[PDB]
């Protein structure tokens, strides 16, 4: 029309259009599943690679040993929100010296979305970002979007054909929180499979999984252990 | 620094000039197989003596300044020029951490009065003259350089003077030495005379 | 022409040589300490005097020859990546350095050996030493002095010195470092144990 | 407004003939489509109201903050786009964050109101940057004025509130306000009308489910601005459902 | 090198002031009057050296000065005592005298904080600070009975002023008085020459 | 400063505007021409439309960066590209030239000055504000070893090494003909080096002989700028050689 | 050594002596300051992570500051590099802080004990003065002769034509580590109280205390 | 008007979808990784072969363990080189040990997209860069190769190809190269896909041809080598 | 023993552990130098939501710290759910400003105790005015360090009964022990008690100021 001509100039929508173009940039990246227990936060990411002759890499990136993120939408967009992410890890470790407080982590991140937005014609990040996280609060997985909103998610997941994983959150919603470590990464894999048809399932080759807590620092997995976690098909019926 | 020596003499148009080889660092001769006698351009000359290790540091300074310069012009240098800019720069680098805190010596051909020599001290004063003395040497050598000559001089009375001076600052003055480089610069080429 | 570092050059190839030992009085807290540091076989440099400093400069020119090397491809001057180095010691002062460092690489006219200060002094000769001990090195090596001198003679020298050092100014200790820079690119001789070199000699 | 090809609704540093830019008003009309935030002045402290609407079934409070605890006496509770909401939280926290940590002493709120609406104002004048679409209301307990509660609009404009909402329904909530005496009434009745009237406003054919955030700054607490005890927040929300039936 | 005592009455407030500085030997200044403003309901004094608590007086100034219109109402007293702490912190080395805060907030009508030179702030019925008020230090404290009344400690403010000025040699003897109240300031400068200065050792 | 909106953008087309704009300026231009001794490198440009009542002084196309370092620009395209562009390369290589130059103790490594040149015409092109100059130089010096090099740079700063190569009046026009031109046999003396830039400049130029100015850098001597009375004895020998050779 | 100041030890010597699969670290447990403990546990050894520790010695605060220093690179070289920071590296860090001063060195010494990427186990010292060298024995403090002549003894045998104590051994090791600590508090007061054992081998760091002189 | 730096109705970056067609104009980057080393092979890109190719650059060493060849806007390309230079060897100089490949990539990535018109100075973007990088080097695990491109995607590859035509490149490849082969053929996998990759010829003067190896730096072949491969189709 | 500044100072640090609660003893008084300008002192706040701070010896840190606890108790509001603060946090966060406090001249001590049990950890922490903190079980520093933890350390040495209530009537012979020992202390005194939960505490109290050398 012309109320997306920029970010300035306000739609008679209540929302401007081109905040929601940036929801659509996240929507066509990486299935991610994020939930959490009540000790550790675990981040289950999809691989994806832009060639036959690669082998797949990582879509978990490293905030550091103690916050991480998980990308979906552009590689290079959230590596430019990380940085930033790994400056106040850097910062926490010197100040408090504990994990930073995954809550307050989340708001600063909101600041720096919320810049473009407000600058002529700019363009407001198009990740989103499944954030684990522990302090002393407990684990926290977050939700972060092209807007500068986060919510608090028991179990998210955004991407790509992400409502067949939503739907196994919201079956197993208490059960994340009391279980174990191991078996929070499984339902991630359960869940992650059902965004797949049934012909497509996950491999060891193109999962990667991020997994930060109590007990331990952030570790990729990316044929690390990946595979007794692996085990145990459940998908969704298309 | 408070070693080091040099002495000019200007001539008709001819300068002679001569300055010990030695760089000691401690309390020994680190080098010496090398002169630090500079040439700045094909026309200019700076010789510089004070601080062993200075000397280069001054030298570079000056060689990009030179330069900027002469790209300004976009023809050669200026005597003038050469000793006040010298002399500005030299005095504000002396309180740098990439000091000055040598006594220089200009050998420049000037494009239209001729051959210039201009003095510069540790201070850093700036001075166009026809008889001066550089160093720790500038102490010891400024009078005998005023008497000498009469307004300017003559090469043959000067190879003499210059000898007779060259054995009293191994005498008295004290460097570690054991060659000394004479040269005398006509203004284009650059001359060796013989070492006492 | 002093200290624990000193390089001369001569017809058959050239040595380098350094000690490894530090701490002047009864305190000590370095045993294996590379006064000639070299990561790497394209450059070499060597320390001096006050222990800070050249550790210091030397791990900024460290990372300098490793720069020009890359943006050239092939490697560069010997001059340029020492020169580069010597415009920061100047500025330097002003953190009690006192930096008396030897730079040595190969540079296209063949190699180049420099002599570096903290007070930015360059000038190339056959021989420099950084620091204050080879204020005592210069007399048995000058007397013998050939510069055509023997593969043999000069390993023989330079094992000497190190012996007759501790005799004369003590300080030496655990290992005596050899390092030989034959064509134009270096190798390490042998990390010989003092107790050998005071028998020899 | 217009929908002229160049500037006046594509710029906010050009006046329409009248004198407004109608960037703002396109900006006023994002307070309306969303759920609403309530708030109103009592003279013991001053209770906010803010009903979260459950999207997701996988969400828990805290999540989509439209409740902010600003200082520790002071709230914010917000209506309109959440994204521009977070800018206008970020500015109010650290000029109530100086006042209290520097001076000792509690925030009279209008100078306040005044403060942050400038900046929202300031913005609205460039072209270079965005007018605020959303409306705020910020509120304070002090020892210089007591309970004050004043609403900045989208276009910043202050004005004090007896009691206030800013939403999607601001007649059918201005109104019930109206009816009812909370204006000198104690903080704890309060906290069960706050949350009837967002009963009203919420419709179970246009919403599945809310959860209550409400704020304390009162007599419970004793000043202390604190979202509201899970026991506290319960019995308010069950009161305005049990109420309407 | 001033004399400055400033006393909390259980009424309103009661100031007590020099009317001489003085530098090493001689007299800097001849005729005294101190009220560096900060708000048009809140005074300070500047005590002891006069440059050292003047430019602390001067920084709360300004942010009290931006605040009092800001607010719309003037500053509470509290407000000024936190602002004059906040300098004297830092510049503790430049600064080691004494600030004497005294009038009326809006929170009570009622407070007297002492700025200490090692910091603090808190209330006292009465402070003695500056040149002549430190020999009678310990004293000021005990002269007053506690919560006294307004009547009462006029006559005290007054009669410790005399006796702190006959103490040190930073005072003269003329006793300016403030007397503070909900009304604003009214000062007042009680003759000396005339009454009786305290008994004198033989 | 520098402007708030960016000159350069990204926008489809396969490069960018003002590298495309930048292209089409150093095309539409004049002839000029380095060409690489074994003696002096030297270089010329076709034009500056000397008359006599005019001389050259900075006037010159070819500006010296160093003691032996030089560089020959064509800015110049269909109405005249500029020298107040150029300048600025220029300026910023100069400086850089002279401290490489301090650095090594050998003749300035052209290589670095050239890599230099095509990071300072790419640097404008990313940052905010500005645009690429609409230049292409003849980055010449010789090397730390005495080697002689004639490089080249286009607008958005890409290099080469070269024996020779010639740009403006199609760009690729020119340099397949200097090839042609080119024998080894014909550098090996200060003047067979010189009349191989000249005889490619001549081609199209008008009243040739005077606005051919090409000048000479000897090995760290500073450049000698021939004035184009002196060159125009050059161009009177080759010009009947060419004649003889048809 | 270490004496009131305004910022100074009490407590704390750090030795590392590798073998060629671990590296027994003892520190001295105590918080001192002024002449007199202020707490008996809690030694001036800090891990960065639990793959490598390293013990800062003396002034208190400058010992906080250089931990953070190490450790926040060592996340850095993780993130990008999908491997372990070798101790080579957490080391260098730690340089630049004791370069900096000079003039008047650094009022902290520090000895970081880990495995650099070579697969075998090294022990950096750097000094507050700043030099710094790999070990096979060290003894680091200012009073780091003391356990740093039993090292050069026991691990290396310089001098030594028939004595090694007994044979290289973890268990060994951990032997010497406790005596010297006792050892050294009769002639030296400075060192007392508690005796912290760290044990680092590729199982990584697990940390005991023992009760002593 | 409204920028580059908005969105399309697609709901992407207009920018960013601009840069990867961009790239197509240029040069070529096949890098084969083998366990025997890293290969790079990079076109100079000719006129004639009277281009002296006694310094023309494009396969450069980013390091003395790790090189990199690049493909697609060659002008663009030069700053991110010698930029990506002085990183890793910050990187080199602070550990002190031999660089990953993995950690190179990453690292220049975040450089690739802070453009904007806004948010942004000088030293910042005002545009995406459209260059693609190869990195190739040995490091303490052994030879790993990474591909970068201007959305900042970092993949592990055993054979990765981009040019001139980034698919035809990559199409070639599948059927040449099989994944367990020797050093020898992986340089000969790298000439015959170079061709159908270039629109131009095999010259010894239009080849560029580098090899990283275990115990073994980035080494840049000479007229001879170059030849040797070149006979290698 | 180390001397804190002399200036202006509130004196007098005792913390030891006990189960689940510290006991400390704090001067109620404000010496300025030794003379007891203000015998009533505020020294004791509540550093964050459950977590408490009460710190002896120089004031001028102490000033600091009010500005400092201010905002980090806001921030820690605005969530609204807590984190349920633990003590290091805060501690570290305070380290910074006693390490510029040292700095001027005859450098300021302070002596600070954090109680917070939040997670599942019981974390007591102790700040030195050069910036060290650490975790502890009993702390001293200063003049403290030499003299009454010498008290505290004995009588907890025979037999380890660590109770609020030990400590309490250890703080009150304690209280004319001190007045007679130290000179910048008197005996009006603030008795602190920290928890997991908060600061509990009142402020003024007194108890016996006996000389113990004359009766002698």
């Amino acid at each position: 029309n012309q109320y997306d001509n920029d970010v300035t100039v306000w739609s008679p929508q209540g929302r401007i259009h081109q905040i929601e173009y940036a929801m659509e940039a996240v929507k066509q990246g990486s299935a991610t599943v994020g939930l959490k227990s009540k000790t550790h936060a675990v981040l289950v990411a999809l691989k994806r690679a832009q060639s036959e002759l690669a082998a797949h890499q990582k879509k978990i990136l490293h905030v550091d040993n103690h916050i991480g993120i998980s990308i979906a939408g552009l590689t290079a967009d959230a590596r430019l929100l990380c940085n930033f992410m790994r400056q106040e890890c850097l910062d926490s470790r010197f100040v408090f010296d504990r994990p930073l407080p995954v809550s307050r982590l989340v708001s600063l991140i909101g600041s720096k979305t919320q810049i473009p937005t407000q600058r002529y014609g700019r363009r407001p990040y198009g990740v989103g970002l499944l954030i684990a996280g522990y302090d002393d609060m407990g684990p926290h997985v977050f939700q972060t979007c092209p807007s500068a909103n986060y919510f608090d998610c028991r179990a998210m997941s955004i991407g790509a054909r992400s409502q067949s994983a939503r739907t196994y959150l919201e079956r197993h919603m208490s059960e994340f929180m009391q279980c174990n470590l191991d078996e929070l990464v499984k339902h991630g894999l359960r869940a992650l499979r059902e965004t797949l048809p049934a012909e497509q399932d996950l491999t060891t080759k193109n999962v990667s999984i991020g997994i930060v807590g109590k007990d331990l620092e952030f570790t990729i997995y990316d044929d690390d252990d990946v595979s007794p976690f692996l085990d145990g098909l459940e998908e969704r019926p298309q | 620094m408070e070693y080091l020596i040099g002495i000019q003499g200007p001539d008709y148009v001819l300068v002679a000039s001569d300055r010990v080889a030695a760089s000691n660092i401690v309390q020994m001769k680190d080098d010496h197989d090398k002169m630090f006698k500079m040439s700045e351009k094909i026309l200019l000359l700076c010789v510089g003596e004070a601080g062993d290790t200075v000397q280069f540091a001054e030298y570079i300074q000056k060689n990009v300044q030179l330069y900027k310069m002469r790209n300004g012009y976009e023809l050669s240098p200026t005597a003038a020029a050469n000793f006040t800019r010298r002399n500005l720069a030299d005095c504000l680098r002396s309180r740098t951490p990439y000091h000055v805190n040598l006594l220089l010596a200009g050998y420049d051909e000037h494009e239209g009065p001729a051959l210039y020599y201009m003095d510069y001290l540790a201070a850093l004063a700036k001075a166009p003259f026809a008889a001066h003395g550089y160093g720790a040497f500038l102490t010891l050598s400024i009078l005998d350089r005023y008497y000498t000559p009469t307004i300017s001089r003559e090469r043959a009375v000067e190879l003499l003077r210059k000898c007779l001076e060259e054995l009293q600052k191994r005498f008295i003055l004290n460097l570690p030495t054991f060659s000394v480089r004479v040269i005398d610069k006509d203004g284009i080429h650059n001359l060796e005379n013989i070492t006492f | 022409t002093t200290t624990l570092a000193f390089k001369f050059q001569h017809g058959v190839i050239v040595a380098a040589d350094s000690r490894a030992t530090a701490g002047p009085y009864i305190a000590s807290q370095t045993v294996k300490k590379v006064i000639e540091i070299n990561p790497y076989l394209l450059g070499t440099m060597a320390g001096g005097a006050a222990d800070c400093s050249f550790w210091e400069r030397l791990l900024a020119r460290q990372c300098r020859i490793y720069e020009l090397r890359n943006k050239e491809r092939i490697s560069v001057a010997a001059a340029s990546k020492l020169l580069a180095n010597m415009v920061y010691q100047y500025k330097g002062m002003g953190l009690s350095m006192g930096t008396m460092i030897c730079g040595w690489d190969k540079r296209g006219p063949g190699l180049y050996y420099v002599d570096s200060e903290g007070n930015r002094i360059s000038g190339t000769a056959f021989s420099v030493g950084s620091g204050s001990v080879y204020a005592f090195g210069v007399m048995d090596r000058g007397y013998s002095y050939d510069l055509q001198v023997e593969e043999a003679y000069d390993l023989a020298r330079r094992a000497i010195y190190q012996a007759t050092y501790r005799d004369a100014y003590s300080g030496g200790a655990v290992n005596l470092y050899h390092v030989r820079e034959d064509g134009w690119i270096r190798v390490s001789s042998d990390n010989v144990a003092d107790l050998h070199d005071k028998y020899t000699s | 407004m217009s929908s002229i090809g160049t500037g006046y609704d594509l710029s906010a540093s050009t006046f329409s003939p009248d004198g407004r830019v109608f960037q703002v008003e396109y900006a006023m009309k994002a307070v309306e489509n969303s759920s609403t935030a309530i708030g109103i002045r009592c003279k013991d402290g001053v209770v906010f109201g803010v009903e979260k609407l459950v999207l997701s079934k996988l969400y828990e409070e805290g999540s989509n903050k439209r409740l902010f605890n600003v200082d520790r006496h002071v709230g914010m509770a917000v209506a309109g786009l959440l994204a521009d909401a977070r800018s206008l939280a970020d500015i109010a926290r650290e000029e109530a964050s100086n006042f209290r940590s520097n001076f000792g002493y509690n925030i009279p709120l209008k100078h306040l109101a005044d403060r942050v609406a400038m900046y929202v104002h300031a913005y609205t004048l460039y072209s270079a940057v965005r007018p605020f679409g959303c409306s705020f209301m910020l509120g304070s307990y002090s020892v210089n004025d007591g309970a004050q509660l004043y609403m900045i609009d989208p276009s910043g404009v202050s004005y004090g509130y007896w009691g206030c909402a800013i939403g999607k329904a601001r007649q059918a909530a201005k109104t019930e306000i109206e009816k009812l005496q909370m204006k000198e009434m104690t903080c704890r009745d309060v906290v069960k009308e706050v949350a009837k009237i967002i009963y009203i406003v919420h419709d179970e054919v246009k919403d599945k489910a809310f959860e209550l955030e409400l704020s304390w700054v009162g007599e419970l607490t004793k000043g202390r601005h604190e979202i509201v005890p899970k026991d506290v927040r319960e019995e308010a929300e069950k009161y305005a459902k049990e109420s309407l039936k | 090198t001033t004399i400055m005592a400033v006393q909390f009455d259980g009424g309103v407030v009661l100031g007590a002031d020099s009317r001489t500085t003085t530098g090493s030997y001689i007299a800097n200044r001849v005729t005294d009057k101190l009220t560096p403003i900060h708000d048009h309901i809140f005074c300070c004094r500047s005590g002891s050296a006069a440059d050292t608590q003047a430019v602390a007086d001067a920084v709360t100034y300004q942010l009290g000065f931006h605040s009092i219109e800001l607010n719309e109402p003037p500053l509470v007293h509290t407000a000024a005592s936190l602002f004059k702490e906040m300098c004297y912190r830092y510049r503790e080395d430049l600064m080691a005298g004494i600030i004497i805060a005294g009038w009326d907030p809006q929170e009570g009508g009622q407070v007297y904080s002492v700025p200490m030179g090692g910091m603090m702030v808190r209330q006292s019925f009465a402070i003695g600070g500056s040149g002549s008020s430190y020999i009678y230090g310990y004293v000021d404290a005990t002269y007053r009975e506690g919560m006294t009344k307004d009547e009462c400690l006029q006559f005290t403010a007054n009669a410790l002023a005399l006796a702190m000025e006959r103490d040190g040699s930073s005072g003269g003897v003329i006793r300016l008085a403030a007397i503070q109240q909900s009304g604003v300031e009214r000062q007042v400068l009680l003759g000396d020459q005339i009454p009786k200065v305290t008994i004198s050792t033989l | 400063m520098s402007y708030d909106r960016a000159i350069t953008v990204f926008s489809p087309d396969g490069h960018l505007f003002q590298v495309e704009y930048a292209q089409e300026a150093v095309k539409k231009g004049s002839t000029a021409v380095g060409v690489r001794g074994r003696d002096i490198v030297v270089l010329g440009v076709e034009k500056k439309s000397v008359a006599k009542l005019q001389d050259e002084r900075t006037v010159r196309k070819i500006c010296a960066l160093d003691d032996n370092v030089c560089m020959a620009f064509a800015v110049v395209a269909s109405v005249s590209g500029l020298t107040a562009d150029a300048r600025i390369v220029i300026n910023r290589a100069r400086v850089e030239c002279q401290s490489h130059r301090l650095t090594v103790g050998d003749p300035v490594t052209v290589e670095y000055i050239t890599r230099y040149i095509a990071s300072l015409k790419q640097r404008y092109t990313q940052s905010n504000g500005r645009r690429p100059f609409g230049i292409s130089a003849l980055i010449v010096g010789f090397d730390f070893d005495g080697t002689p090099r004639l490089y080249q740079t286009d607008p958005s700063g890409t290099y080469h090494a070269w024996k020779a190569n010639a740009i403006g009046r199609g760009a690729k026009s020119v340099r397949e003909f200097l090839e042609k031109n080119y024998t080894d046999d014909a550098i090996e003396t200060d003047d067979l080096t010189i009349k191989l830039v000249i005889k490619a400049l001549l081609e199209v130029v008008q009243s040739g002989g005077k606005n051919i100015e090409l000048a000479v850098m000897r090995r760290d001597q500073p450049l000698k700028i021939l004035s184009p009375e002196e060159i125009e004895k050059y161009v009177a020998e080759i010009e009947k050689e060419k004649e003889e050779n048809e | 050594r270490f004496s009131p100041y305004a910022f100074n030890g009490g407590t704390v010597l750090a030795i590392a002596g590798e073998d060629f699969s671990i590296v027994a670290s003892d520190t001295r447990l105590s918080e001192g300051f002024s002449i007199h403990t202020r707490d008996s546990p809690k030694c001036y050894k800090l891990t960065d992570k639990t793959v490598i520790g390293c013990s800062g010695f003396h002034g208190d605060c400058l010992t906080l500051t250089k931990i953070i220093e190490a450790r926040l690179k060592m996340y850095k070289h993780s993130n990008n590099k999908a491997m372990t920071t070798g101790a080579i590296a957490a080391m260098l860090s730690t340089i630049l802080y004791s370069r900096r001063f000079f003039p008047y060195y650094v009022y902290n010494i520090i000895e970081g004990l880990d495995e650099e990427g070579k697969g075998a186990v090294y022990s950096f010292d750097p000094v507050g003065s700043y030099q710094r060298d790999s070990f096979k024995a060290g003894g680091s403090a200012s009073a780091m002769l003391q356990p740093l002549l039993d090292n050069q003894v026991g691990f290396k045998n310089m001098q030594n034509v028939e004595h090694v104590p007994l044979t290289l051994d973890r268990a060994m090791r951990l032997v010497k580590d406790v005596f010297i600590s006792a050892a050294e508090r009769d002639v030296y007061t400075g060192d007392a109280l508690r005796i912290c054992i760290v044990t680092k081998e590729g199982i990584r760091e697990e940390t005991v205390p023992l009760r002593k002189d | 008007d409204r920028g580059v730096n908005t969105f399309s109705p697609e709901g992407r970056l207009f920018q960013v979808e601009y840069a990867i067609e961009g790239h197509k104009l240029g040069s070529t980057a096949i890098g084969i990784q083998t366990s025997e080393g890293v290969c790079l092979a990079v076109e100079k890109r000719i006129t004639s072969p009277l281009m002296e190719p006694s310094s023309i650059e494009k396969i450069v060493e980013i390091d003395a363990h790790i090189g990199c060849a690049m493909s697609g806007l060659i002008a663009d390309a030069k700053t991110l080189i010698d930029k990506a230079r002085v990183e890793t060897q910050n990187h080199w100089f602070t550990y002190n040990e031999t660089m990953t490949v993995e950690s190179v990539t990453q690292a220049v990535s975040n450089l690739a997209l802070q453009f904007g018109e806004e948010d942004a100075d000088p030293g910042a973007m005002s545009r995406p860069f459209g260059v693609a990088l190869l990195f190739g080097g040995v490091d303490e695990k052994g030879p790993q190769l990474f591909h970068m491109d201007p959305s900042g995607t970092f993949v592990q590859c055993d054979a990765r190809a981009i040019g001139s035509a980034s698919e035809g490149a990559q199409s070639s490849l599948q059927e040449v190269y099989h994944k367990s082969t020797t050093l020898k053929e992986a340089i000969k996998s790298s000439l015959i896909i170079l061709k159908q990759v270039m629109e131009e010829k095999l010259n010894a003067t239009n080849i560029e041809l580098a090899t990283v190896q275990p115990g073994q730096n980035f080494h840049m072949f000479t007229k001879e080598e170059l030849e040797e491969v070149i006979k290698d189709i | 023993t180390q001397n804190p500044m002399v200036t202006g100072t509130s004196v007098l640090g005792v913390k030891f552990d006990c189960g689940v609660v510290i006991a400390a003893d704090m001067l109620g008084s404000y010496g300025s130098l030794a003379r007891f300008r203000n015998i009533s002192r505020i020294m004791r706040v509540n550093d964050s939501t459950m977590l408490g701070a009460s710190g002896d010896y120089a004031d001028f840190q102490y000033l600091k710290q009010v500005l400092g606890q201010m905002v980090i108790d806001e921030e820690l509001f605005g969530d609204g759910h807590s984190y349920s603060p633990r003590a290091i946090h805060s501690w570290l966060t305070r380290a910074m400003y006693s390490r510029r406090s040292k700095m001027n001249p005859l450098w300021n001590t302070k002596v600070i105790g954090g109680y917070a049990g939040g997670e599942s950890f019981l974390g007591y922490v102790d700040m030195l005015g050069v910036a060290y903190e650490a975790p502890s079980l009993a702390t001293g520093y200063g003049a403290y360090l030499a003299q009454p933890l010498l008290r505290e350390v004995l009588e907890k040495q025979p037999v380890l009964s660590q109770t609020e209530a030990r400590e309490l009537v250890e703080r009150c012979m304690r209280v004319l022990y001190y007045r007679d020992a130290r000179s910048y202390n008197r005996f009006q005194v603030a008795t602190v008690t920290e928890k997991g939960v908060e600061i509990e505490g009142p402020l003024s109290a007194q108890t016996n100021w006996d000389i113990a050398h004359m009766i002698s």
